[PDB]
């Protein structure tokens, strides 16, 4: 077997989910934090197979703001009623920072993982595109903090939890290792998009050239690293 | 010139049709849904789509358009760019039963967009065949089947274009995402290697006796332009400036490891 | 009009709509059907009797377009109904007829009177806003199958001639012309009665258009090797002047024929691009300022403005330094064997750039 | 005054303290509360130089345009947009003024159907002001920010843009393209029709001064020609010279200033070499002017950085030259060497037909297995709700068992 701690297995995210993630643009503005959708999937061969997602919207006029769960309830029935399921084993976001598991995402995750333990959180490398490694990140919450879950303490009572010394460099599972079995219709797109005409391949390849020559990519990443990281360093 | 002629489809339509056709939706080989997106006057700009409660049989059709109101209300909130456009189906293009789906869609006001995804093994089928009605006048028996065929131009909005190519590479060979820019590197010099194969064949066509009509001045323009891009022009001032830029980039890449080391050292003393 | 979810009683189903049309189409509806459940006799009426613009008839024409080609001839009855589109002289609604009958649907293409007849109709009936729309799909299907019946390649050369004549736009006309001329030396119309008289009109386009460079779309592929220049066409008389750097050449090589088409003024332009390119090709990287001025035999700040015209042309393209590098290496004009030997260099040059560097790259990662 | 007239507005808008006359239908009262004091508030504020009170008096109407939403628009709507342009120029910017002329244009194109007129003089005047006044200033530079922390200061762009009806402020040369999409280049006056053919269409880095000198100096004649225009053109002329200098930073590597003086005529030669310093200090470019031999150096690449270009879109024409940056060689080595196989080749059609045969063989083999996948996935997917709902709910119910076991030991 290949399990971590507790009953939760490794995740896999089907390309059909990744395209439904990527249909949402980067363009909210400069940047604001929103949970962009829930991840729906089931325990199968080696993994939790995420089969599909529906995007979970929020108000985006300047700041973000919430709305009634009439969306999620009606939309999780909309996925059920074609053929029968509702299976929220995680959620995802594509916010500007890079990949970054903030204290609020840890609190939102703590409420999520204590309620349903067969779950993971997803982040994706945005149109920010530094792109060296790991375009998709998984992360589970440790069982050792979930055993002491209600809320944290604005007082020294946290010291009894701190002496468990639970992980904060904890393991992240490898999402993709083997074929998702629904590769097969998009495999049959490739010959039609490649063998007979130049019209449809080159527009996916042209992006790399201008990821090098265009304005200040690594320079702006190291500039934001000169701003994000020194603010965290000074704080500690 | 009168109207719609071409569809500008893209990957998430096909992914949502396949994620409706596989899995299941009551019908086995025959599955249906309402496509969403927008149009621009001769082109269709299909943006995303979702399936609907359905059952087609050799004497029956069920389009619960009330669910395509709910799903449309929901997907309007997801992004303003969608509109109820038409419908999509699997397996076959022409039947008498398909005239019923046009009546169910004629209960909405706009121009219809009938898409058939024809999942044959054969290369003689284009994967999705696109149609729209003509001679849509005033009521005869039900509705007409003299459809105008549509071409494809693909090429909708940006970020999705990398998403399908990552999946197409995965369809050829399954691989782990930590290597992706090293994979772009080692297929980089492979392009220069298969270029060394083709450039040989284009030289070799003049070497043997006669040929090379497939190349000459177009390949000459390609190669002159290629060396005017990569590398640049060839003074040694460029070599030293290239070296100073690598010594700066290396000093920056070094300083990123110096900051990893100090991200550690402050994280470490507070843990005592 | 009534929609087709009626039974496909083809001749009767089409004829039922003629009764809603003209009275002369109705007495040939009744007389066409009572004689026989007919073929050609029912199938030709709306193609001959008036069907005129004061009423719409696209709906019943579309019912004719699918129901004539099946029970009788496709190839003859598709030529019918196209005559009347060209006669009414309206572009919008005939284009709906011609668009419904798209290629490779409602039957088969039959190699290929339908696309010829339909493209011939869309070129002759309407403005460029319609006529341009079939050019990619027809030049693709010309590559997917070039017509084995030679006369049909003469007819689709004739459609490319109607294309370059219906186009008022010089560069689309030069494109549609040079596309026909690329095929003209390959396979058909290559006779002295056809290709060799079109060579004159190719010299008219090549001399008069300053965007032709001078000879580059004639040297790049077959046309100069097929159409003679030391014949009294005088095609290679451009290749003479394009090497030889003066207004003197063309002015002395001349005739009253080509001068009467406008040649007197444009001969000044050849000297610019040939000296601006070929001087930088001989020096190879970094030319000095007085050399450009004394090759072109003109001023200093005029050569600044002509380096701008060369930059607009992309005959040169990078930053220009002010005493040396007055023009810069973005080579784009003809240097026939100098470009072939540098391609003969390039595989050997690339051999390290593809092995040696990849032996470091793929090793490291 | 203003705080008391605002206090009167606040006492009635939604308070409904008594039967007092509703804003929602009684037009004679409602339009008196929207317009008739507030036109004079704004005019009095800007005439007395009270810029903050004047902006509070555009917020005084916008605080009705967000609340009084069920009645129709107020009568002769054009009287807002044609006036507010002169306060929004000084309190905002010339760009927001020119965008207000776009809002005025797209409204008054139709509103002349109720504002009945047959005057020819207004037609060409409306468009000539609305296209020409756009390029004038992007550089409201960050010197008000850089000396202290970053903050959430994006508000200060958003508030101005919100009064024009946008979540973000106006955006570069595309604001002219959105006009030239229509008959604007033929409604515009014959003396200025061709101006943007010289300023942006024809790619002329150092041969434009001969064309623009007549058209610009002729629109600089103010006494019959809308005097506000000649408060944009004087700097449009120097901004066009900066468009030459910014394109020439991408087209020249060096120049003796005695040659550049003959290529680019200006008001004073010493002030043209100052303008090159001034634009470089303002980060529009970066160049060695002020030099010993009086040779300007732009550099071929050097330590190339984005100060040498406009990053906000390109204000210079779309002819940058070649420069080095990360992966410039590498990614070109992937694609351009493959495109010189994918576009021309005799070879690759056989290889990619063999790949089509492999794709076809994968499907030919695996669509036989679809018969074995189908019935299993169908029964599993039918049962998945019936099965997994017995597992996913258990962390709801176990709370009472945990509490009872704790209470038992207690």
């Amino acid at each position: 077997g290949g399990s971590g701690d507790s009953a939760v297995k490794q995740v896999q995210i089907d390309g059909l989910v990744v395209l439904k993630i990527i249909k949402h643009y980067q363009e909210e503005g400069q940047g604001t934090e929103v949970v962009q959708g829930v991840l729906l999937g089931l325990v199968v061969e080696d993994r939790l197979e995420i089969t599909n997602c529906f995007p979970f919207p929020q108000h985006t006029e300047d700041d973000a703001d919430f709305d009634e769960v009439q969306y999620q309830m009606e939309m999780m029935r909309s996925l059920r009623h074609v053929n029968i399921d509702h299976l929220h084993v995680g959620w995802y976001q594509s916010t500007y920072y890079g990949s970054f598991v903030t204290r609020a995402l840890l609190d939102s995750q703590f409420s999520y993982q204590h309620a349903i333990e067969e779950s993971v959180v997803l982040i994706y490398d945005p149109i920010k595109t530094a792109q060296g490694s790991l375009s998709l990140k998984a992360y589970r919450l440790t069982p050792k903090l979930m055993e002491v879950c209600k809320e944290k303490d604005f007082s020294p009572e946290a010291l009894k939890k701190a002496n468990i010394t639970f992980e904060h460099m904890f393991e992240e599972v490898p999402i993709v290792i083997k074929n998702s079995h629904l590769i097969n219709v998009l495999m049959w797109e490739l010959e039609k998009k490649s063998a007979v005409a130049d019209k449809h391949e080159l527009l996916s390849l042209a992006s790399s050239n201008h990821l090098g020559k265009n304005l200040q990519l690594l320079m702006d990443r190291v500039d934001e690293m000169s701003q994000d990281i020194v603010k965290y360093n000074t704080y500690m | 010139f009168p109207g719609g002629r071409v569809v500008r489809l893209h990957p998430v339509i096909l992914a949502s049709i396949v994620d409706s056709y596989e899995r299941r939706n009551e019908g086995a080989a025959r599955v249906i849904g309402t496509l969403l997106g927008t149009v621009d006057k001769h082109s269709v700009e299909v943006t995303n789509c979702f399936s609907v409660p359905h059952n087609e049989s050799e004497d029956e059709v069920a389009v619960d358009m009330e669910f395509a109101k709910n799903m449309y209300e929901l997907h309007k909130k997801v992004s303003p760019n969608e509109l109820i456009l038409g419908w999509y189906a699997t397996g076959h293009d022409i039947t008498e039963h398909s005239v019923l789906i046009h009546e169910y869609y004629s209960r909405e006001a706009p121009n219809p967009i009938h898409l058939t995804v024809d999942t044959s093994l054969q290369n003689g089928r284009m994967s999705i065949k696109a149609y729209v009605s003509t001679s849509m006048g005033v009521p005869g028996r039900t509705m007409g089947v003299m459809f105008t065929p549509l071409t494809v131009k693909y090429a909708y909005y940006d970020t999705e274009r990398i998403g399908v190519d990552l999946i197409m590479k995965t369809c050829f060979s399954p691989n782990r995402v930590i290597g992706l820019s090293s994979d772009l590197q080692q297929v980089g010099g492979a392009s220069a290697r298969i270029q060394d194969a083709l450039s040989t064949v284009l030289q070799y066509a003049e070497d043997v006796l006669s040929g090379k009509v497939s190349a000459d001045n177009t390949v000459g323009r390609f190669l002159m332009s290629l060396v005017n891009q990569v590398p640049k022009i060839v003074p040694d001032d460029f070599e030293t400036m290239l070296n100073s830029n690598i010594n700066d980039l290396l000093m920056v890449t070094y300083l990123a490891n110096l900051t990893q080391s100090q991200i550690a050292l402050n994280e470490k003393l507070v843990n005592l | 009009f009534i929609d087709i979810s009626e039974e496909d009683q083809a001749a009767e189903l089409r004829a039922y709509l003629k009764s809603k049309g003209a009275e002369i189409s109705e007495e040939n509806s009744e007389g066409g059907l009572h004689v026989d459940l007919a073929q050609i006799i029912e199938a030709c009426d709306v193609c001959l009797k008036e069907d005129d613009k004061d009423v719409e008839s696209v709906m019943n024409s579309v019912v004719s377009l699918l129901l004539i080609l099946e029970p009788d001839k496709q190839e003859a009855l598709i030529e019918s109904l196209c005559e009347k589109l060209v006669k009414f002289r309206e572009g919008e609604r005939p284009s709906l007829r011609l668009q419904l009958l798209s290629n490779l649907f409602h039957g088969m293409d039959k190699n290929t009177p339908v696309r010829y007849t339909v493209y011939c109709s869309l070129i002759k009936v309407a403005a460029s806003c319609g006529a341009i729309q079939y050019i990619p799909t027809e030049l693709d299907q010309v590559r997917k199958w070039i017509s084995d019946w030679n006369l049909t390649t003469e007819k689709k050369h004739t459609l490319l001639r109607l294309l370059y004549e219906a186009l008022v736009d010089c560069k689309k006309s030069d494109a549609a012309s040079k596309v026909m001329v690329e095929l003209l030396g390959s396979y058909t119309e290559d006779n002295a009665s056809q290709a060799r008289v079109d060579a004159h009109r190719c010299i008219v386009r090549a001399l008069k258009d300053p965007n032709a460079f001078l000879f580059d779309h004639l040297l790049t592929l077959k046309p100069v090797k097929f159409l003679e220049g030391e014949l009294i066409h005088d095609l290679l008389t451009i290749f003479v002047s394009a090497k030889l750097a003066s207004y003197v050449k063309f002015y002395q090589n001349n005739k009253d024929f080509i001068d009467s088409l406008g040649l007197l003024h444009e001969q000044n332009m050849a000297k610019m691009r040939l000296l601006t390119f070929m001087g930088m090709a001989v020096e190879n990287k970094e030319i000095s300022f007085d050399t450009m001025q004394q090759e072109l035999q003109i001023g200093a700040d005029d050569v600044e403005a002509f380096v701008i015209d060369a930059v607009r042309t992309k005959m040169v393209y990078c930053k220009i330094d002010q005493t040396q590098r007055k023009v810069v290496v973005s080579h784009s004009t003809h240097r026939t064997f100098g470009k072939q030997q540098w391609q003969q260099l390039y595989d050997t040059l690339n051999a390290w750039k593809q092995n040696l560097n990849k032996v470091k790259n793929s090793l490291l990662s | 005054k203003l705080c008391d007239n605002l206090r009167m507005h606040l006492s009635q808008i939604q308070r409904h303290h008594n039967q007092s006359t509703a804003i929602n239908l009684n037009n004679p009262e409602s339009q008196s509360m929207h317009l008739e004091t507030r036109l004079v508030q704004l005019d009095s504020a800007i005439s007395m130089e009270l810029w903050q009170e004047a902006f509070k008096a555009v917020e005084d109407i916008h605080g009705l345009f967000s609340l009084s939403k069920k009645p129709p628009k107020p009568q002769l709507m054009a009287n807002y947009y044609n006036k507010v342009s002169t306060v929004f120029w000084k309190s905002g910017n010339a760009l927001f003024h020119a965008s207000t002329l776009h809002r005025l244009y797209h409204l008054s194109r139709e509103m002349r159907k109720n504002l009945t007129q047959d005057e020819m003089q207004r037609m060409s005047t409306r468009v000539l002001l609305a296209t020409l006044s756009i390029p004038i200033t992007p550089e409201r530079t960050d010197i008000a920010r850089l000396l202290d922390m970053d903050g959430i200061i994006v508000e200060k762009q958003r508030r101005l843009a919100t009064l024009l009806g946008l979540q973000a402020p106006p955006t570069r040369i595309g604001l002219i393209n959105d006009m030239v999409r229509f008959n604007v280049l033929q409604y515009v006056v014959p003396e200025v029709k061709d101006l943007y053919n010289w300023l942006e269409v024809e790619f002329n880095p150092l041969k434009l001064c001969e064309r623009v000198t007549k058209v610009l100096n002729w629109v600089r004649e103010q006494p019959e020609k809308e005097p506000e225009l000649q408060q944009y053109v004087p700097q449009l002329q120097s901004n066009t010279i900066l468009r030459l200098l910014q394109q020439v930073a991408q087209i020249y590597q060096s120049i003796e200033f005695s040659r550049l003086t003959s290529l680019v005529p200006f008001v004073d030669a010493f002030q043209l070499e100052r303008a090159i310093v001034d634009a470089a200090r303002h980060c529009d470019l970066q160049v060695r002017i002020d030099h010993t031999s009086r040779t300007l150096s732009f550099g071929s690449d050097l330590n190339y950085a984005t100060r040498e270009d406009a990053p906000i879109g390109p204000h210079l024409q779309s002819m940058p030259s070649e420069q080095i940056r990360n992966q410039l060689t590498a990614m070109s080595s992937v694609l351009a060497k493959a495109l010189e196989v994918i576009k021309p080749a005799h070879i690759l059609q056989e290889k990619e037909e063999q790949h089509q045969l492999a794709v076809t063989a994968y499907l030919k083999n695996s669509r036989k297995e679809h018969q074995r996948i189908l019935a299993r996935r169908q029964t599993i997917e039918e049962r998945k709700e019936r099965l997994e709902s017995l597992n996913i709910q258990r962390e709801k119910e176990e709370l009472e068992q945990r509490e009872a076991e704790l209470q038992k030991v207690r």
